[PDB]
C-alpha cells in the first residue's frame, strides 16, 4: 500500500511552501495596487517608472492615458544630487 | 526594440527641454549671487562654444 | 498494512472518542473485539482484519495514563 | 515597512519549518524503505519529532575542548548556517515573487554557495580531535571539486538564456523545461548535488564507519543544531537550484483556459489561486528532489576519497568541457544565439 | 581611491616590516592587488569607461594564477625542509 | 558590405602594386605558387631529416640509433606546419605588393571582374554585422607580421581591403 | 549616463522656461499607454523624429539648445496621434494598455487586445503597425499564429472582447 | 537614516583600515580569517560605488577559491561637491557591465583573452611540474 | 582596444571632446600641434572638473560671505517618496 | 589482460580499444570534437536548405544617412 | 529597507538568538576529563601531493569556468565572431586538462621464484 504516515511530513512541507507562495503573491499584488509585479527591469524601465511617478501624482504604478500632461509635470522634474565617490 | 526606438525622440526632446531650463536657471541664480563682484558668470570653463550642462552642483 | 484506508475504516468502526483515545495512547488505530479485562482494569482485544500482520492481532489498552 | 516584515516572516517561517520537517520526512521514508516505521510517537504520527530534538539540543551543555579555539568552534557553524539561509533570498515562488529580485540572482546563488566550504575548513582546525582534521581536509577537497561541476552546469544553462535573473530563466522554460534537451546534464547535477551536499553515497566527509561521526565529533548543543540545520537547508536550496535551472521552477501547465472558465476579471481570489498553483508546482518539484536524496541514501554504499576525486576530475569534468564545446556549436549551427 | 590606497599602503608596510611570518607576506601581496583594483574601479566608474573594468577583470584572473603558482612554490620549498621558521 | 571607417587607398607597402591589404584565407591559399608548395615539402622533409642528422652528429645514448617512429611522425607534423606558415607568408607578401606579384595581380583582376559580372560583392557577404566586420578587420590586418609569435588569419568577409 | 550611486537626493528646479522659448504641450500618457501607442507614433511622426535626430547630430554637441524647435514639433506630433487614439479607439486602447500593465509590459502577452487595437487604428486613423528591417521571408511575430510563447493567463476582458469581435465579424 | 547611506562609504574605509588586525594577528589563521573579512568589506564598498556584480565576482573568486586555498594550505603545512545625475534615452538595449565586458573582451580584445588562456595553461602546468615527482 | 566604450557599450562620458581633440591631431603636424592646446584642456576638463570646481569654490566663498537675501527661483530637495506628490 | 594497443600502430583498433576500455575519455572527446566539426560542415547546409540567417536587430537609433530635409508641420 | 536587506539582517540575529538561548539555559560544568578531546575513548604529519594538487588546480579551473560568464552574457552581441574566439579559448584550456590527465596528476611482489640448482 501507499504509506500515508510517510507522506504526512512531505504533505506538511508541500502545504507550507504552497501557502507561503500564495500569501506572497497576495502581498505583492496588494503592494502593487491590484496588478502583478515587474521583473527583470533595466535602466529604461526604471526611468519610465520614474516618469510615471511624475505623471500620476506619486501613486505608485498607476497609469494615465491622457494625451496632454498636467501643468505640474513641467516643474516636478528631478535631477539627482550624488555625493562625491571618495 | 522598435517600440523603444519609436518612443525615444519624444522622451529625449522632453529631457532636452528640461536640461535647457535647469542650466539657464542655474546660470541666473549664480549670476544673481555674484552681482556686486568682479566675476563673469556667463563665461564657460570650456574653450569650445558648445553648450555645456552643469555637472557638479553645490551640496543642497 | 500502512494504507490510509485501513485507518479510516478502523476509525469509523471504532468511533471518534475511541479514535482519540488510541491516538493519545498507542499512536495507531486498531479495531478489534474485546476479549477480557484484567484485575487491574486493562482491556484486551483481538482482531481478524486481514490487513494486520503477524504479531499485531492482539493488543492491550491500559487503564491508566502512566501505563506500564 | 509592515508588508515587508509580514512577507519576510511568512517566508522565513515556511523555510525553517520545511527544513525541520525534512528531517522527519527523511526518517520516515528511510524507515518505510527498511520495512519499519520511523518516528510515529513524539507528537501525533511523529509530527513533533523535529521540535523535540531541537528543544533537547538547545538545553544541552556546550563543551569546549582544552586545545580548541572556542571562538572559531562556536562561530564556524554559525556562519555556515547564515550563508545556507541567506541563499534563500533569491528563490522565486512565482514571477517576481521573491524576497530579492536581483538581476544578478544566479551570481548571488553561486557566490553564497561558494561561501559554503568554510564550515568544513574551519571546524577541523577548531575541534583539534584528529578525526575532525582528516574529515575536514578531505571534505574541503571534495566540496570544491564538485562545486566546479555545479558552476559548469550553471554556465551551460545560461548559454540558453543570457540572463542572470532567476525569474527570467524560469520564464524562458514555458516553451520546454531545460531538463528535456539536457537530460544527461540533469543526471550529472543530481550526482553532483548529492556530492556537494555531502550525502550518501558520497558521505566520505562525515562517514561514521571510516571516521567516528565526522568534523562534528566535538559539536554538542546549539552548534550541532546549526550544522544540522545548515545541512538540511542546503539540501533544499540545492534542490531549488536544480528546480529552476532544469525543472522549470514554478511552471506546471498552461492554466489560461481554466482561469478564463473560472473567473471573469482580476481579483484577489484569482491572484491567490494563481499564486497557489505556481507555488504548488515548485514545491512538488522540491518534494520529488528531496525524496530522491533520501532514496539514494537508502540504496547505495559509500565511495572512498580516491573514488570520488577520480569521478569528478576524470569522468565528469571532461564530459562537461565537451558539452561546453557542443552547446554553442549547436546554437551557431541553427542561428539561435539567445538575445538579452 | 581612499580605501584602495590605504589597503595598498598598509599591506605594503605589513609586507616590509614582517618579521612574524611568510603567510603575512602572501596576504600583503593579495591585499595590495585588492587596493590597486579598488582604485582602478572607482576611476572606471567616474569615467563611465569600460577599459578600467576590463583591466580589473584581468587583474583578478592574474592574481588567481599568481596565488596558485605562489602556493605551489611554497609547498615545494616546504617539501625539503619540513618546517617554515620564517 | 559598406565600410564604416576610412582606409588608405592603394597604399604602397613595397615596390609593387597593392592587390589586397587583408586577403582572405581562401585567396591566400588559392594564389599559392608551385614554389610555395616546394617550400612546404622542403620543411616537411627537413624537420625529420634534421632530427636524424642531429642524432648522427651527437648520439643521444653514445651509440647511433635511428630516431623512433613516434618522433619522426611528430617531426613530419611540425615540419608541415612550419612549411605551411612560410608558404602562407610568401603568398600574403605577394598580396601586399612587397614581392613580385604580376601573376597574382592579373589573376585578381580577372576574378574581381568575373564577380562583378555576377553581381556579387567583391569581397563576399558576411554573416556578421558591419561593426563586427570592422572589428574582425582591425584584428586580422597585417597579422602575418607576427607569424613568429602566433598564427592569426583572416576568415571574415569584410570590405576593408585597401583598394579603390 | 550611469545611475546614481551610494548617496543621492533628488532635487527639483522651480524656475520657468526662459520666455523667448515658445511653449509646448507635454505628452501625458504613461509607460503602458505609450508602449501601446508607440508603433502608431512612429508610423505617423517618422519624418519629424528623423529631422530632430539629424538636427541633434549636426549641432555636434549643442543639441539641447539648437534643437528645441523640431523637438517641439516631435512632441506636438506625438500628442496629436495620442489625441486621435483617445477620440477614436479609446476602449481597445485601454484594453491593450491594461493588459500590458498585467503582463510585465510584454507585447507577447497582449496579442488579442493588440489585434483589436490595430484594426481600429487602421480603419479610423490610417496608421499601420509594421516592423522595419525584415525580409519578405521573415514573418512579423505579432502577425504569427500559434506562437511558441504564450502568456500565463490570457486576459479575461481581452478574450471576451476578441470572441465578441469574431462573432461581429470586425475581426 | 540618510546619514547612514551618506557615511556608508566612510564606514567601509574605516573597517578596512581596522581589518588590515591582519598584520597584528597572533595566529596566521586568524590572519587569514581577517583577510576574508577584508574581502567582504571590499565587496560592500564595490556595491556602494555601483559595481555590485563585482561584489559578487569578488565573493565568488577571492573568497570562494583564493581564501579556500589559503586555508587548505595552512592546515596542511607546519572633493566636496556633488555630481549631477542626469537621464537620457539613447540606450534601448539591456546592456550591463557584464555584457559590455564580454563584448569587448571577446571582440575588441580577443587577443588578451587567448593570452589569458595561455596564462591559465601555465597555472595548470607549473604546479604539476614542481609539486609532482614523475616516475 | 576598448578606448571610447562606456560601461554600457556606448560612448563614454568624455568621448565628444576627446574625438574633437583627435580631429585636431589628425589635421595638424608636430610643428602645428600646439594649435589645439584648447581641445586638450577641454578634454582634461571633462575628465577632472578642475576649473569647474574652482569656479564653484569662488561662488560658494562669496555666497557664504553674504547676509543679504537671494531672490531667484530656488532649488528644492524632496524625498524620493515625494517625487510627483501634490 | 587488456592493454593500450597504441594509436599509431592501428587507428581503428585503437579507437575500438578506447571505446571498450576508456569509455569516459573516448566519449568525452567524441562529444567535444563533434561540435566544431559539425559547425564548419553543417552550418552552410542549414543556410542553403533549412532557413537563412535572420535580419540583424537594431542596436541604436537608426540615423538617416542624408541631409535635414527642413520640414513643415506641427509647429508653433 | 527592502525585503532583501531586512532578511539578510534578520538571519544572523536568529542565529545569535538560538546561541544565546543555549548559553542561558544549558548548565555549564567543565572539568578536565570532560574537556579532553574525544578519540574513541582514550587520550593520544606527512601528506600526499594529490592533496595539495586538487586544491591548487581548483583555482585555475575555477578561473577558466568563471571566465565564460562574460561570454554567456554577451553571446548574441558577439555573434559568430565571439563564438569562434571562445572555442579557441576552450580548446587551449582543454590542452592543459589533457596534460593533467596524462600525467596522472591527482592519483594516489610479482617476481618469480628462482632456485640456483
Ligand atoms: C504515486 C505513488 C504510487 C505509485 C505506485 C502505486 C502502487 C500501489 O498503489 O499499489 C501498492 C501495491 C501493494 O499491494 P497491496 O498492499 O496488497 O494493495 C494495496 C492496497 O489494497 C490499497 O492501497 P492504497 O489504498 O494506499 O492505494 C490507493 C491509493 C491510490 O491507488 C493507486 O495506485 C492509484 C494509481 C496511482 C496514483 C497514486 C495516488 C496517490 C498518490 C500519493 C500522493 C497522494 C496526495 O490511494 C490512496 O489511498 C492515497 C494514499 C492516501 C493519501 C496519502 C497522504 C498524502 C499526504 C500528502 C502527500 C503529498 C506528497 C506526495 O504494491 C504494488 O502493487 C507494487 C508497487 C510498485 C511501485 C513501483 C514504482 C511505481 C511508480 C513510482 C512511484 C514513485 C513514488
Ligand atoms: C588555420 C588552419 C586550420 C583551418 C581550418 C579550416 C580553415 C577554413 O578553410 O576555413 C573555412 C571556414 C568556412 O569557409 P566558408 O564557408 O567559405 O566561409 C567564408 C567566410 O569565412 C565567411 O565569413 P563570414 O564573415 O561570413 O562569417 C564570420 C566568420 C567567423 O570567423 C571568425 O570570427 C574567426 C575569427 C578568429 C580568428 C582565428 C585565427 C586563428 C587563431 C589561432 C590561435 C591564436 C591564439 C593566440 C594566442 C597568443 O565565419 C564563421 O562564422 C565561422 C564560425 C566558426 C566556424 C566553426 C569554428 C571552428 C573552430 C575550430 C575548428 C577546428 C578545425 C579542425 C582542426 C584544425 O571559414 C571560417 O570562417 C571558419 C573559421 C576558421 C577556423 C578558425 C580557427 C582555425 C584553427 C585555429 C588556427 C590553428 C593554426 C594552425 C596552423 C598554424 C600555422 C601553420
Ligand atoms: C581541434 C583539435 C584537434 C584534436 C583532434 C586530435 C585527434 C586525437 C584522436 C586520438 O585518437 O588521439 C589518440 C591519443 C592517444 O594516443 P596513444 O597511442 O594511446 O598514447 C600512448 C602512446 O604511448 C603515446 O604515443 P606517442 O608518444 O607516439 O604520441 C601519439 C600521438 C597521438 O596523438 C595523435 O595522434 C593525434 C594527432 C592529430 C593532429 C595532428 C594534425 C596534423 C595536421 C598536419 C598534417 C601534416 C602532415 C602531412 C604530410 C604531408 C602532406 C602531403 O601524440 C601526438 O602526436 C600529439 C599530437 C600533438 C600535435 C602534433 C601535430 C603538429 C601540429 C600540426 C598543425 C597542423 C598545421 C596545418 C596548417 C594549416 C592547414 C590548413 O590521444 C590524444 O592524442 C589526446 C588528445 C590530444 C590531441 C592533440
Ligand atoms: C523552549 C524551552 C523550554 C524549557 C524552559 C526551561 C527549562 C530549562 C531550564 C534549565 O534547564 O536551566 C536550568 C535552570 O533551571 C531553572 O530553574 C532556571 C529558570 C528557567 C528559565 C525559564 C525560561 C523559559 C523561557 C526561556 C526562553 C539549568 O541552568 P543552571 O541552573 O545550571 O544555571 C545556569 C545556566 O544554565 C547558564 O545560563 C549559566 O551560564 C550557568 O552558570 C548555569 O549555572
Ligand atoms: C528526473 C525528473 C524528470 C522529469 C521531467 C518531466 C518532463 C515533462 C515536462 C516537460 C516540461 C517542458 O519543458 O515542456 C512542457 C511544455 C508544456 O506545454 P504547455 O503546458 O501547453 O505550455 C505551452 C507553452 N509551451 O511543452 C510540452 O508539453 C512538450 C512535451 C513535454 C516535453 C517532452 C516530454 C517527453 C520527455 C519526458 C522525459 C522526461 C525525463 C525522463
Ligand atoms: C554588501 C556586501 C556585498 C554586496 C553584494 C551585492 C549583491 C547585489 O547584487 O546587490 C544588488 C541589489 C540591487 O541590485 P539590482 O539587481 O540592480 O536591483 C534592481 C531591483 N529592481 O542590492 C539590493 O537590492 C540591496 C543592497 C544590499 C546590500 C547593501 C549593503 C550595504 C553595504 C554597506 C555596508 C556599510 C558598512
Ligand atoms: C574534446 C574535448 C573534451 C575531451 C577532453 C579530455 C580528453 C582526454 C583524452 C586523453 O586523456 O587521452 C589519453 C587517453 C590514453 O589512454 P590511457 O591509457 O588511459 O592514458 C592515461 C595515462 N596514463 O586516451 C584515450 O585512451 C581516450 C581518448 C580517445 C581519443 C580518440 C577518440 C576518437 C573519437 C571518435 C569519435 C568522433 C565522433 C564523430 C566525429 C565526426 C567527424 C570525424
Ligand atoms: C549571541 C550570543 C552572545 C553570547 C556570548 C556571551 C558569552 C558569555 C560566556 C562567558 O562568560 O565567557 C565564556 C568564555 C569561555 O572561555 P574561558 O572560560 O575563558 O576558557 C574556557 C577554556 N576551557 O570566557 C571568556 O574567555 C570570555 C571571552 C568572551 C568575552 C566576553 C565577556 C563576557 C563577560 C560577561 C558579562
Ligand atoms: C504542523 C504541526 C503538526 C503537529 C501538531 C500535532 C501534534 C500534537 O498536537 O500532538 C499532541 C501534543 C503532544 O504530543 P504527545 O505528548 O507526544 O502525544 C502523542 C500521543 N502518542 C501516543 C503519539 C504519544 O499535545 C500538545 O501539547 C500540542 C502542543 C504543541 C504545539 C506546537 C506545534 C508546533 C508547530
Amino acid at each position: 500500500a501507499i504509506p500515508f504516515e510517510a507522506l504526512l511530513p512531505y504533505g506538511i512541507i508541500f502545504g507550507l511552501l504552497t501557502a507561503g507562495g500564495g500569501a506572497m503573491q497576495v502581498l505583492h499584488v496588494y503592494r502593487n495596487g491590484g496588478v502583478r509585479d515587474r521583473f527583470a527591469i533595466d535602466q529604461w524601465d526604471s526611468q519610465m517608472m520614474e516618469r510615471d511617478l511624475r505623471l500620476n501624482g506619486g501613486q505608485g504604478r498607476k497609469q494615465v492615458d491622457q494625451a496632454t500632461a498636467p501643468e505640474a509635470f513641467k516643474h516636478n522634474h528631478v535631477w539627482k544630487s550624488e555625493r562625491p565617490l571618495i | 526594440l522598435w517600440a523603444r526606438i519609436y518612443l525615444m525622440p519624444l522622451l529625449q526632446a522632453e529631457e532636452d527641454r528640461q536640461t535647457v531650463r535647469r542650466s539657464i536657471a542655474q546660470l541666473e541664480r549664480e549670476k544673481e549671487i555674484m552681482k556686486g563682484t568682479g566675476f563673469d558668470v556667463d563665461k564657460s570653463v570650456y574653450n569650445d562654444g558648445k553648450f555645456h550642462a552643469p555637472a557638479l552642483m553645490i551640496p543642497p | 498494512s500502512s494504507s490510509l484506508y485501513r485507518v479510516l475504516r478502523n476509525a469509523w468502526e471504532v468511533g471518534p472518542r475511541s479514535y482519540w483515545k488510541q491516538l493519545n495512547s498507542i499512536g495507531d488505530t486498531k479495531s478489534g473485539r474485546l476479549v477480557g479485562t484484567d484485575i487491574y482494569g486493562n482491556k484486551f482485544y483481538e482482531t481478524d482484519h486481514q490487513d494486520e500482520i503477524h504479531l499485531r492481532t492482539r493488543y492491550v489498552e491500559y487503564k491508566e495514563k502512566d501505563y506500564d | 515597512m509592515i508588508i515587508n516584515i509580514v512577507e519576510i516572516l511568512i517566508f522565513l517561517v515556511c523555510v525553517l519549518f520545511s527544513v525541520a520537517y525534512l528531517t522527519v520526512a527523511e526518517r520516515k521514508t528511510l524507515a518505510y524503505m527498511q520495512r519499519r516505521l520511523g518516528p510515529n510517537f513524539v507528537g501525533y504520527y511523529g509530527l513533533l519529532q523535529a521540535f523535540a530534538d531541537a528543544v533537547k539540543l538547545l538545553l544541552k551543555e556546550i563543551v569546549l575542548p582544552k586545545e580548541s579555539n572556542y571562538i572559531i568552534l562556536v562561530i564556524s557553524p554559525l556562519i555556515t548556517l547564515i550563508t545556507a539561509l541567506i541563499g534563500w533570498v533569491v528563490i522565486p515562488l512565482g514571477p517576481g515573487i521573491t524576497l530579492g529580485e536581483l538581476n544578478l540572482g544566479i551570481l548571488f546563488s553561486l557566490a553564497i554557495g561558494s561561501l559554503g566550504v568554510f564550515g568544513s575548513l574551519l571546524s577541523g582546525w577548531s575541534s583539534n580531535s584528529k578525526y575532525s582534521l582528516l574529515g575536514s581536509i578531505r571534505s574541503t577537497a571534495q566540496l570544491i571539486s564538485y562545486e566546479l561541476i555545479l558552476t559548469s552546469i550553471f554556465i551551460i544553462i545560461i548559454m540558453f538564456v543570457s540572463s542572470l535573473n532567476i525569474t527570467t530563466i524560469i520564464e524562458t522554460q514555458r516553451v520546454v523545461w531545460y531538463c528535456i534537451p539536457l537530460l544527461p546534464l540533469l543526471l550529472i547535477f543530481f550526482i553532483a548535488s548529492v556530492a556537494e551536499t555531502a550525502r550518501p553515497p558520497f558521505d566520505l566527509t562525515e562517514s561514521e564507519s571510516e571516521l567516528v561521526a565526522g568534523y562534528f565529533t566535538e559539536y554538542s548543543g546549539s552548534p550541532f543544531v546549526f550544522f544540522f540545520l545548515a545541512e538540511y537547508s542546503n539540501i533544499i536550496l540545492i534542490s531549488a537550484f536544480n528546480g529552476y535551472l532544469l525543472l522549470g521552477g514554478y511552471l506546471s501547465f498552461n492554466y489560461s483556459y481554466l482561469f478564463n472558465i473560472l473567473f471573469n476579471d482580476y481579483s484577489y481570489v484569482s491572484f491567490l489561486f494563481e499564486g497557489l498553483i505556481n507555488s504548488s508546482a515548485y514545491a512538488i518539484k522540491l518534494v520529488f528532489l528531496m525524496f530522491s536524496f533520501i532514496w539514494v541514501r537508502a540504496a547505495f554504499p559509500r565511495f572512498t576519497y580516491d573514488n570520488l576525486i577520480n569521478f569528478c576530475w576524470i569522468i565528469l569534468l571532461p564530459l562537461l568541457f565537451g558539452i561546453f564545446l557542443i552547446i554553442p556549436s549547436t546554437l551557431y549551427i541553427f542561428d539561435s544565439f539567445p538575445t538579452l | 581611491m581612499f580605501i584602495g590606497t590605504i589597503i595598498l599602503v598598509l599591506s605594503f608596510l605589513g609586507f616590509v616590516f614582517n618579521r612574524r611570518n611568510i603567510i603575512l607576506a602572501f596576504i600583503c601581496l593579495e591585499t595590495m592587488l585588492l587596493g590597486i583594483n579598488l582604485i582602478l574601479l572607482r576611476n572606471s566608474v567616474l569615467f563611465d569607461d569600460i577599459s578600467g573594468s576590463l583591466f580589473a577583470i584581468v587583474i583578478i584572473i592574474l592574481a588567481g594564477v599568481e596565488s596558485a603558482i605562489g602556493l605551489s612554490l611554497l609547498v615545494s620549498y616546504y617539501r625539503l625542509r619540513g618546517v617554515i621558521n620564517s | 558590405s559598406t565600410p564604416l571607417v576610412k582606409t588608405s587607398v592603394n597604399y604602397s607597402y613595397g615596390d609593387y602594386p597593392l592587390i589586397d591589404a587583408d586577403p582572405h584565407f581562401k585567396r591566400v591559399v588559392g594564389y599559392m605558387r608551385p614554389s610555395d608548395y616546394g617550400v612546404i615539402g622542403l620543411a616537411t622533409a627537413a624537420l625529420p631529416a634534421g632530427i636524424c642528422f642531429a642524432e648522427w652528429l651527437d648520439p643521444v645514448k653514445g651509440k647511433f640509433a635511428r630516431p623512433s617512429v613516434k618522433f619522426l611522425r611528430v617531426a613530419t607534423m611540425l615540419g608541415f606546419a612550419v612549411g605551411f606558415g612560410a608558404a602562407y607568408a610568401r603568398s600574403s607578401l605577394r598580396f601586399f605588393g612587397v614581392t613580385e606579384n604580376a601573376r597574382e595581380y592579373k589573376k585578381d583582376e580577372a576574378q574581381m571582374a568575373a564577380r562583378k559580372a555576377a553581381g556579387l560583392e567583391p569581397y563576399g557577404t558576411s554573416s556578421l554585422t558591419p561593426e563586427l566586420q570592422e572589428i574582425a578587420a582591425k584584428n586580422s590586418a597585417h597579422s602575418i607580421a607576427g607569424l613568429f609569435i602566433f598564427p592569426w588569419f583572416n576568415f571574415v568577409n569584410h570590405p576593408y581591403h585597401g583598394r579603390e | 549616463p550611469r545611475e546614481a550611486a551610494a548617496h543621492w537626493v533628488p532635487f527639483e528646479d522651480k524656475a520657468n522656461m526662459p520666455d523667448n522659448v515658445p511653449d509646448v504641450v507635454e505628452v501625458g500618457a504613461t509607460s503602458a499607454p505609450l508602449l501601446s501607442a508607440s508603433y502608431f507614433i512612429g508610423a505617423k511622426c517618422k519624418p519629424y523624429n528623423d529631422d530632430f535626430m539629424l538636427c541633434r547630430e549636426e549641432s555636434q554637441g549643442s543639441g539641447a539648445i539648437d534643437c528645441l524647435k523640431e523637438g517641439r514639433r516631435v512632441t506636438r506630433c506625438a500628442v496629436s496621434v495620442i489625441e486621435d487614439i483617445n477620440k477614436s479607439c479609446l476602449d481597445e486602447f485601454r484594453l491593450h494598455w491594461q493588459c500590458l500593465e498585467q503582463n510585465n509590459h510584454q507585447l507577447s502577452g497582449c496579442r488579442k487586445a493588440e489585434a483589436l487595437l490595430n484594426k481600429c487604428v487602421f480603419t479610423k486613423l490610417n496608421l499601420e503597425k509594421k516592423i522595419p528591417g525584415l525580409r519578405p521571408d521573415e514573418e512579423p511575430v505579432f502577425l504569427k499564429k500559434d506562437p511558441w510563447i504564450k502568456p500565463a493567463v490570457d486576459d479575461f476582458k481581452s478574450v471576451r472582447a476578441y470572441a465578441e469581435a469574431k462573432k461581429n465579424g470586425t475581426l | 537614516m540618510m546619514y547612514l547611506t551618506y557615511y556608508f562609504i566612510e564606514i567601509t574605509i574605516f573597517l578596512a583600515i581596522l581589518c588590515t588586525f591582519i598584520i597584528s594577528a597572533k595566529n596566521p589563521m586568524v590572519s587569514i580569517l581577517y583577510m576574508i573579512a577584508l574581502f567582504v568589506i571590499a565587496a560592500m564598498y564595490l556595491y556602494l560605488i555601483g559595481l555590485g556584480i563585482f561584489s559578487l565576482l569578488y565573493i565568488m573568486i577571492y573568497i570562494g577559491a583564493i581564501a579556500v586555498l589559503f586555508l587548505f594550505i595552512i592546515t596542511l603545512l607546519d572633493n566636496d561637491y556633488n555630481t549631477i545625475i542626469t537621464q537620457d534615452w539613447f540606450n534601448i538595449e539591456n546592456t550591463t557591465l557584464l555584457t559590455t565586458i564580454g563584448n569587448v573582451l571577446l571582440t575588441n580584445n580577443a587577443f588578451i583573452l587567448l593570452v589569458l588562456a595561455i596564462v591559465l595553461l601555465l597555472g595548470i602546468i607549473g604546479p604539476i611540474s614542481i609539486t609532482m615527482k614523475h616516475k | 582596444t576598448a578606448a571610447g566604450i562606456s560601461l554600457t557599450g556606448g560612448r563614454n562620458r568624455c568621448f565628444s571632446e576627446w574625438q574633437s581633440f583627435m580631429h585636431c591631431t589628425a589635421k595638424t603636424d608636430a610643428k602645428s600641434r600646439a594649435q589645439c592646446l584648447p581641445n586638450f584642456e577641454d578634454y582634461m576638463e571633462c575628465l577632472h572638473h578642475t576649473k569647474e570646481k574652482a569656479r564653484l569654490r569662488e561662488i560658494e566663498s562669496v555666497l557664504k560671505q553674504k547676509k543679504e537675501g537671494l531672490e531667484a527661483p530656488p532649488v528644492k530637495v524632496i524625498p524620493v517618496k515625494a517625487i510627483g506628490l501634490v | 589482460i587488456n592493454a593500450n594497443p597504441g594509436f599509431w600502430n592501428g587507428p581503428f583498433r585503437y579507437l575500438r580499444w578506447s571505446a571498450h576500455n576508456r569509455p569516459h575519455l573516448f566519449f568525452a572527446f567524441a562529444i567535444g570534437i563533434a561540435g566544431p566539426v559539425a559547425a564548419l560542415t553543417l552550418t552552410p547546409l542549414r543556410r542553403k536548405y533549412l532557413y537563412p540567417d535572420h535580419s540583424p536587430l537594431p542596436q541604436s537609433y537608426p540615423l538617416p544617412q542624408r541631409a535635414r530635409e527642413q520640414l513643415t508641420g506641427f509647429d508653433d | 529597507m527592502n525585503t532583501f536587506i531586512i532578511f539578510i539582517i534578520l538571519i544572523p540575529i536568529v542565529g545569535f538568538a538560538l546561541l544565546a538561548v543555549n548559553i542561558l539555559l544549558a548548565v555549564y560544568k567543565p572539568y578536565n576529563e570532560k574537556l579532553g578531546a574525544f578519540e574513541c575513548g582514550l587520550t593520544s604529519l606527512a601528506f600526499n601531493a594529490a592533496f595539495i594538487l586538487v586544491a591548487i588546480l581548483f583555482l585555475p579551473f575555477d578561473l577558466e569556468i568563471s571566465t565564460l560568464l562574460p561570454y554567456v552574457m554577451s553571446i548574441y552581441l558577439v555573434s559568430n565572431y565571439g563564438f569562434t574566439i571562445v572555442l579557441l579559448f576552450l580548446l587551449i584550456l582543454i590542452i592543459g586538462f589533457v596534460y593533467e590527465i596524462n600525467t596522472n596528476a591527482l592519483k594516489i611482489n610479482t617476481d618469480s621464484l628462482i632456485y640456483k640448482l
